[PDB]
């Protein structure tokens, strides 16, 4: 069966200022089939109750799903995505570059 | 300007965990306006804008309906693919369907989609004429007998043509203050030493909408597509998007370089350089 | 809004 393996951009809505409330946001498109396992990461943990988009599409017939979470960034806590597919042969993980 | 509406929908089979997984969304340009998901407590289409909330009850029923009758459908369908393919019953499997409509200033119709996709390559979809299909393999030829025999594409043209454009023009009035609103890109240049020989310079465009954009740097008037990295666009949560081009220039050649962007929100394309 | 008609594979 056709496998794309996905895309992941980690990234803030808005630029990042410490001790200011923002929205961390993972971005995962490109990939087939649909099932995918994402969890955003604060200083490696889990972070609970993460929200994301419904399922939809591109015009080559890739996914796409935005995973996001509020968080006030602060100068030591470090940020991460974790992405688990089939097109993986371990989970992935991207960790958060304010300049990015 | 010019504006589409579309509806995506994907099924994905799942033996021995039930019926498939079915979700359907709805858009005006890269706004999402409407979405029903078959794994919801009690599922219903719902509002994802506030200029569709307005509709009624009637509108919000008939929707309803309609997601649950292409969710039936598509579990039919994608037990009819397993034969067409000779393929397991223990496999997941995906159907996917877009179709929609754009139109143009005018509020014509500018071109009509309807288009299927199983496990993630192209199966069957209607031409630009809506009036003829073209069909990926012999399994589809099957469906495209069928749908010829049954004037299926008469059928999406006349939607297409009619209540599509006629939908999308009500909901382009009603969504009128945020779906007829560009919001041009804020942009900066951010500058990254690498070392002490050379440094990232970094075209930032953020909150902007629709999600086209261009973003290209140059050196001294010259196109960087070589040596531009450009991130996807990517949304930033809040209906807007954002993007960047990146260029490794050598250090004290910063002054050398110019990101160019362009977008419907602007009077005229921005000419952006790195100022310390 | 959405087609009413849609037909099987
Ligand atoms: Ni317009
Ligand atoms: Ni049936």
């Amino acid at each position: 069966m056709i496998q794309r393996t996905p895309k992941i951009q980690v990234y803030s809505r808005h630029p990042a200022e410490n001790g200011k409330s923002n929205f961390l946001n993972c971005y995962v498109s490109g990939f087939h089939p649909s099932d995918i396992e994402v969890d955003l990461l604060k200083n490696g943990e889990r972070i609970e109750k993460v929200e994301h988009s419904d399922l939809s599409f591109s015009k080559d017939w890739s996914f796409y799903l935005l995973y996001y979470t509020e968080f006030t960034p602060t100068e030591k806590d470090e940020y991460a995505c974790r992405v688990n597919h089939v097109t993986l042969s371990q989970p992935k993980i991207v960790k958060w570059d304010r300049d990015m | 300007g010019s504006h589409s509406m579309r509806y995506f929908h994907t099924s994905v089979s799942r033996p021995g965990r039930g019926e498939p997984r079915f979700i359907t969304v709805g858009y005006v340009d890269d706004t999402l306006f409407v979405r029903f998901d078959s794994d919801a407590a009690s599922p219903r289409e719902e509002p994802r804008a506030p200029w569709i909330e307005q509709e009624g009850p009637e509108y919000w029923d008939r929707e309803t309906q309609i997601c649950k009758a292409k969710a039936q459908t598509d579990r039919e369908d994608l037990r009819t693919l397993l034969r067409y393919y000779n393929q397991s019953e223990a496999g997941s499997h995906t159907l996917q369907n877009m179709y929609g409509c754009d139109v143009g200033p005018d509020g014509r119709l500018l071109r009509g989609y309807h288009q299927d996709a199983y496990d993630g390559k192209d199966y069957i979809a209607l031409n630009e004429d809506l009036s003829s299909w073209t069909a990926a393999d012999t399994a589809a030829q099957i469906t495209q007998r069928k749908w010829e025999a049954a004037r299926v594409a008469e059928q999406l043209r006349a939607y297409l043509e009619g209540e599509c454009v006629e939908w999308l023009r009500r909901y382009l009035e009603n969504g009128k203050e945020t779906l007829q609103r560009a919001d041009p890109p804020k942009t900066h240049v951010t500058h990254h030493p690498i070392s002490d020989h050379e440094a990232t310079l970094r075209c930032w465009a953020l909150g902007f909408y629709p999600a086209e954009i261009t973003l290209t740097w140059q050196r001294d008037g010259e196109d960087q597509t070589q040596d531009t990295e450009l991130v996807e666009t990517r949304p930033a949560g809040d209906r807007t998007f954002q993007k960047w081009a990146a260029v490794v220039v050598p250090s004290g050649e910063e002054q050398r370089y110019t990101c160019h962007v362009q977008h419907e929100g602007l009077p005229k394309p921005l000419t952006l350089r790195w100022e310390p | 809004r959405r087609k009413w008609r849609r037909w099987h594979l």
